[PDB]
């Protein structure tokens, strides 16, 4: 089922040590009985390290640099701040400044600072995913998967603004404002529904839901045979995996293995922002209007 | 024909309807009574779709499109060429889907597993029924449904959206998107986690689930677990689709105005409604 | 143009990728066979992938897939028709024989070990510092079968130490012997533990473990297998 009927607790687990520097690990946190009814009850420890701190510090700087701007907009009034929270917006520099780093602060400079902070924040955290894996002797699938996501973000606020000739083409920091920018970005390029990457991207998004639905319900359906213990079922096929494979073979004609299903997985999700990134990159650099392009194919 | 370990599983029984009658296979596929049901509904539906295509005078799939009845017909029947054909086709789809679900149930039983897969699928089926049955009824004409055509359907989406402004402001739409993005994120991770443990560094031994558990605690200070990430996955997807239905079933029924405008409720709370400055003052 | 280039490129990428994806899921249960066990004639467009070898922790050897497949156990099934595609009927007791929804795999007769090399799963009595932290503690509650008759009593909980999870309940039968029951196939009520798959009279048939403080992959499969099979095979004894 979706919830455990009974919870059990033991001494806090400090984990595998492999090549990890145990000096950089925190201490275990409290146990949540709340988290316990769904998954593991154990909070922490977490690994700090140099990259974690840089990431974590730049991360907050980004968030705060935006935060002060919102307050400056709110007339430092906590009431307005709450009323107008989704309306505030930190916008990129005007098209006038181009790829200039000299825009005045109220006119776009503050946006550059925030972005610079985000840039470092994100890349350091990427390097963090990689190293954490290295130090345990694991594959770097997580860092590479992560790179896909990074691709779309790189393209939205960095690579495309640069290839277009101005930062003004980037995404503003704001709740309603980044929604508007999105809606508007499609209007300008002749309706993104004709961008075949966009369409591909949607297929993989829809698919991710389809698959994670399929995989999840399956593993639950056979957890009565210890299905969730996937690494050992990969190393020694249990009846759980057979029932799993056979349920699907009998339904739609072919099937996965336990290692296999997880390759379907990582690629279906990774293709969302991979294709995505490409659809957006060509948008406005090589193709000005996807409908017209749809008319020619060229 | 059989997987090296399949035979011991191919025993009689588990059928919901009709005993041993359709209790058999065709190549890898399991038939069952509902095996037959879905085939019949699928045959019929595709036929009708081709029939629509001649009345339309195109065989090109990018062009073919079967439209519902126009609003003037309300929730009554319409002539074939004028909307009947879509109505049957819709009946046939439903027939297909539901049947496909019940077959999943029948396979579940024969194998002795839970019913989580058929159950999860029913959410997909319910989203489809929302868009072609529940919303049009409630609105008052089959004409509010989306047409069956590759691009025409994308058009319905675009037109229906823009009717209420930027649809981005539909609040349940915001929530539904959150689950879609978050689910993908989680499918990305889960897959990557298991693979990296099963496929370590060159020459190293297969990692342990423990290593996995550790990798994550080190990364974000927490690890949900094997039975967890699988319940999680199931929850995000089912949820994504649940909210997707919700955002539509309310649109046009209990809210027909611009979605952005619905946010005025927040901004017009009397305690800050008149306070000057900001964006709205 | 560029765009046209990119998209044509991608549809090609995607095609070899599926091909990859597909051949990787062919490392088990392939190649295909006929109902008599002889290799099938048509194995599909996809070749078997080149084998890969897994290096198993705790000096437990290696695993190479695809590799020689064998059930490594008798199957008590007989054909019910003269052509391919029909069910195979059990020739004895499906439960005892382990066919059908009661099937089990000839996994290793060694327990799963945690990251450190200790037995992953343990009776809680022998798991230093583990206690039921939430929910109803089953231990001591009678166990009821689908026929609404009492079959035994929980005398311990077998826990998963690395993940701090309840995997099985250890139940003591009327003759003083005990069986493991998968956690995922029991309903914990406030005054009893209800088992819908097995009727009281079948609990004794639940396969036993050779050592009282350990379970092996083989014994997990034989047990889960058996209990699951009750759902279809105990059916005449189940009332509600
Ligand atoms: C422009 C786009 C640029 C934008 C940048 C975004 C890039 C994001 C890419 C993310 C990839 C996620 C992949 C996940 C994964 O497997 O990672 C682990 C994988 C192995 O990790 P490991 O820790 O090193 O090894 C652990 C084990 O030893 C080994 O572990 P293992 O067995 O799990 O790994 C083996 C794995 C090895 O995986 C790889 O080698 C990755 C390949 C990366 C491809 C990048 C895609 C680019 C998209 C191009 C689209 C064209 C549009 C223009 O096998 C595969 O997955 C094979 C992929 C099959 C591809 C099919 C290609 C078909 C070519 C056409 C043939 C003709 C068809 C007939 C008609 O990582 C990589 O190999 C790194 C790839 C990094 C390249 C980035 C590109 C640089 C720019
Ligand atoms: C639910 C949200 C909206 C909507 C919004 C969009 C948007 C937005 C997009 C699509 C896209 C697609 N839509 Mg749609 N779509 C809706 C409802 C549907 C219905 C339905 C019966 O309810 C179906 C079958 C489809 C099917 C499709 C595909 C043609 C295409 C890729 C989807 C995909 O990868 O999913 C994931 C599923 C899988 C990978 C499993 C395999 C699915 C295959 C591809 C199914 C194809 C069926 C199709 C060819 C018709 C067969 C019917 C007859 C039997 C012949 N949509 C509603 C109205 N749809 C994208 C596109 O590019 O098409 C123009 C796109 O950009
Ligand atoms: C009016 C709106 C337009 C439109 C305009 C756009 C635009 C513009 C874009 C999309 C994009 C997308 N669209 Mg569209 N789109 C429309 C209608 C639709 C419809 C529909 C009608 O049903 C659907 C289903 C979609 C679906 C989608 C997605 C498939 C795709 C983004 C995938 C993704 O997951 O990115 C989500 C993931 C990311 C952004 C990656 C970011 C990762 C970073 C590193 C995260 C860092 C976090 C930060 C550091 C803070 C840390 C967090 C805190 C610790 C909490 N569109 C119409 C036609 N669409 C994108 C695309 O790819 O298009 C091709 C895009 O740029
Ligand atoms: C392949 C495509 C999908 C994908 C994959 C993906 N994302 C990833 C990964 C992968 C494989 C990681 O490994 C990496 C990760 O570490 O996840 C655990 C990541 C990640 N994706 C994230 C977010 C994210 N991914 C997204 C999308 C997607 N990621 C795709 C759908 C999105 C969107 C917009 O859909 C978001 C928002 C992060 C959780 C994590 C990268 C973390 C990071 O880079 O941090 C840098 C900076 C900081 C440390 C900032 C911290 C600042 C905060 C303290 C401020 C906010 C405070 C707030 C009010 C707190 C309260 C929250 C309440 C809920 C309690
Ligand atoms: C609820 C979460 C997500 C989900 C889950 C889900 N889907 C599922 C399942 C699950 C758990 C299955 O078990 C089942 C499956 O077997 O997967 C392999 C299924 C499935 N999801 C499918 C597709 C699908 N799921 C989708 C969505 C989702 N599925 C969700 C996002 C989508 C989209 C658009 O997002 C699609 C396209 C099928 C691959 C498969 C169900 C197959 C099936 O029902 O077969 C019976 C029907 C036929 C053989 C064809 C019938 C032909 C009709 C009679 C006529 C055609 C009419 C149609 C309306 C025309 C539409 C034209 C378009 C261009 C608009
Ligand atoms: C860990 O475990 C797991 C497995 O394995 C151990 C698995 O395999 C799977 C399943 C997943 C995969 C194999 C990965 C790839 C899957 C997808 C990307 C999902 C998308 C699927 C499709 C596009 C296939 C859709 C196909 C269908 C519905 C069937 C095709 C059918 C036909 C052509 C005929 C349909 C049948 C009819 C008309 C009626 C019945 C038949 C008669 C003849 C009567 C999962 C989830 C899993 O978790
Ligand atoms: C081998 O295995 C594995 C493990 O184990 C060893 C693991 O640890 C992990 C690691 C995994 C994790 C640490 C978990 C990661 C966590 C997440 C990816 C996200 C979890 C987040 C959520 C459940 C919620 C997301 C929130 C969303 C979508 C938006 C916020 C909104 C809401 C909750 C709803 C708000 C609504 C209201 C009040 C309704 C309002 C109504 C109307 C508007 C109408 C993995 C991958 C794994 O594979
Ligand atoms: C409670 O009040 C305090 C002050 C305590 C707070 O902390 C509150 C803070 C909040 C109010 C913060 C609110 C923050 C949000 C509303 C943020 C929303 C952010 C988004 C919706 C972002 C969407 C998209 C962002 C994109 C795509 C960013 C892309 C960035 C980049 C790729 C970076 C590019 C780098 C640049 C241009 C500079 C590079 C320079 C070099 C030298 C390399
Ligand atoms: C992981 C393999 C599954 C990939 C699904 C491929 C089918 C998607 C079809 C999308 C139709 C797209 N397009 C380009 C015309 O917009
Ligand atoms: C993006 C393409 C989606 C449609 C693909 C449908 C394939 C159905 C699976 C057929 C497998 C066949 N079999 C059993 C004869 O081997
Ligand atoms: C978009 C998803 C499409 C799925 C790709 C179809 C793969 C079909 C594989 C059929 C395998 C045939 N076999 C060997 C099982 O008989
Ligand atoms: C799954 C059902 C989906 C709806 C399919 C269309 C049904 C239309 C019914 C109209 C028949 C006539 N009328 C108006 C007299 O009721
Ligand atoms: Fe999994």
């Amino acid at each position: 089922d979706i919830f455990s009927q009974v919870q059990v607790r033991g001494p806090a687990d400090l984990g595998m040590t492999e090549d990890v520097n145990l000096a950089n690990r925190s201490g275990v946190g409290p146990f949540s009985t709340l988290l316990g009814w769904f998954g593991n009850a154990q909070l922490g420890p977490i690994y700090l390290g140099s990259l974690g701190v840089l990431s974590l510090f730049s991360g907050l700087m980004w968030f705060f640099t935006i935060g002060i701007w919102f307050w400056y907009q709110a007339g430092w009034n906590p009431a307005v701040f709450l009323r107008d929270l989704f309306f505030f917006s930190l916008e990129p520099p005007a098209p006038e400044y181009g790829l200039s780093f000299a825009a005045p602060l109220k006119e776009g400079g503050l946006w550059l600072i925030a972005s610079f902070f985000m840039f470092v924040a994100v890349w350091s955290w990427w390097g963090r995913t990689y190293l954490r894996a290295q130090a345990l002797g694991m594959g770097k699938h997580t860092a590479w998967a992560f790179l896909s996501a990074i691709w779309l973000w790189m393209v939205l606020g960095f690579i495309r603004p640069i290839l277009m000739g101005s930062w003004s083409e980037a995404v503003p920091y704001g709740i309603f404002s980044h929604l508007d920018w999105t809606n508007n970005f499609s209007l300008v390029h002749g309706n993104l529904f004709y961008n075949p990457f966009h369409g591909l991207s949607i297929a993989f998004l829809y698919g991710s839901a389809l698959l994670f639905a399929m995989h999840g319900a399956t593993i639950l359906a056979v957890s009565r045979f210890g299905g969730e213990r996937e690494l050992e079922q990969i190393a020694d096929r249990g009846t759980a995996a057979e029932r799993a494979a056979l349920f699907w073979r009998w339904t739609m004609g072919f099937n996965a293995t336990m290692e296999g299903i997880h390759r379907w997985a990582i690629w279906m999700a990774v293709l969302v922002t991979l294709t995505g990134g490409i659809g957006i990159l060509l948008s406005g650099t090589v193709v000005d209007n996807w409908y017209v392009w749809g008319q020619n194919h060229g | 024909a059989l997987l090296s370990f399949e035979r011991k599983y191919r025993v009689p029984g588990g059928t919901l309807v009709g005993g041993n009658l359709f209790d058999f296979w065709v190549g890898p596929f399991y038939v069952g009574f509902f095996g037959v049901a879905t085939f019949f509904f699928a045959a019929l539906g595709i036929i009708l779709i081709a029939w629509s295509a001649v009345l339309q005078g195109t065989w090109n799939p990018q062009l073919i499109s079967v439209y519902p009845p126009a609003l003037e017909y309300g929730l009554g029947g319409a002539p074939l060429a004028k909307g009947g054909l879509w109505q049957i086709i819709t009946i046939c789809a439903t027939g297909a889907f539901v049947s496909w679900a019940l077959r999943e149930v029948e396979i579940c039983r024969k194998l002795g597993i839970g019913y989580h897969i058929p159950f999860a699928f029913a959410f997909a089926i319910l989203a489809y029924l929302t868009l072609v049955l529940f919303r049009p009824v409630m609105m008052g004409a089959w004409g509010y449904a989306f047409p069956y055509g590759i691009w025409t359907h994308l058009d319905w989406v675009s037109n229906t959206g823009y009717t209420y402004g930027n649809f981005h402001y539909n609040p349940a739409h915001m929530i539904a998107i959150s689950f879609f993005f978050t689910n993908a994120l989680a499918l990305a991770l889960h897959g990557a986690l298991v693979l990296s443990a099963a496929n370590p560094e060159k020459g190293k031994e297969m990692r342990t689930p423990d290593h996995a558990a550790t990798f994550f605690r080190d990364l974000v200070g927490y690890s949900i677990g094997t039975l967890g990430i699988h319940r999680l996955g199931l929850l995000l997807s089912l949820s994504a689709v649940f909210f997707s239905a919700l955002c539509m079933i309310i649109t046009g029924t209990i809210w027909f105005d611009q979605w952005v405008d619905w946010w005025q409720w927040w901004v017009k709370l009397p305690w800050w409604a008149n306070i000057p400055g900001g964006i709205n003052g | 143009d560029l765009a046209s280039l990119a998209i044509y490129s991608f549809w090609i990428f995607l095609a070899g990728l599926i091909y990859y994806l597909q051949t990787e899921n062919m490392r088990e249960g392939y190649p295909l066979e006929n109902e008599d066990g002889t290799p099938a004639a048509n194995q599909g467009p996809f070749p078997l992938p080149k084998p890969k070898t897994f290096i198993l922790p705790h000096g437990r050897g290696t695993l190479t897939v695809p590799g020689p497949e064998s059930e490594d156990r008798p199957i008590a099934l007989a054909r019910t028709a003269v052509s391919e595609g029909f069910p195979h009927a059990p020739t004895g007791d499906p439960m005892k024989d382990g066919v059908g929804p009661a099937s089990w795999v000839a996994r290793r007769d060694l327990p799963e070990l945690d990251g450190h090399g200790h037995n992953k799963i343990k009776p809680m009595k022998a798991a230093a510092g583990f206690h039921v932290s939430a929910g109803k503690n089953p231990i001591g509650l009678p166990v009821r079968g689908c026929d609404l008759e009492i079959a035994g009593k929980v005398v311990d909980i077998w826990v998963d130490i690395p993940e701090q999870m309840a995997r099985f309940l250890e139940v003591e039968l009327k003759d003083g012997s005990t069986r493991l029951l998968p956690m995922q196939m029991v309903k914990v009520q406030s005054n009893r533990v209800h088992v819908n798959a097995l009727s009281s009279d079948l609990f004794a048939g639940i396969p036993t473990i050779k050592s009282p403080t350990e379970v092996t992959l083989l014994e997990e499969d034989k047990i889960c297998g058996y209990v699951a099979g009750g759902l279809m095979y105990a059916a005449p004894k189940r009332k509600s």
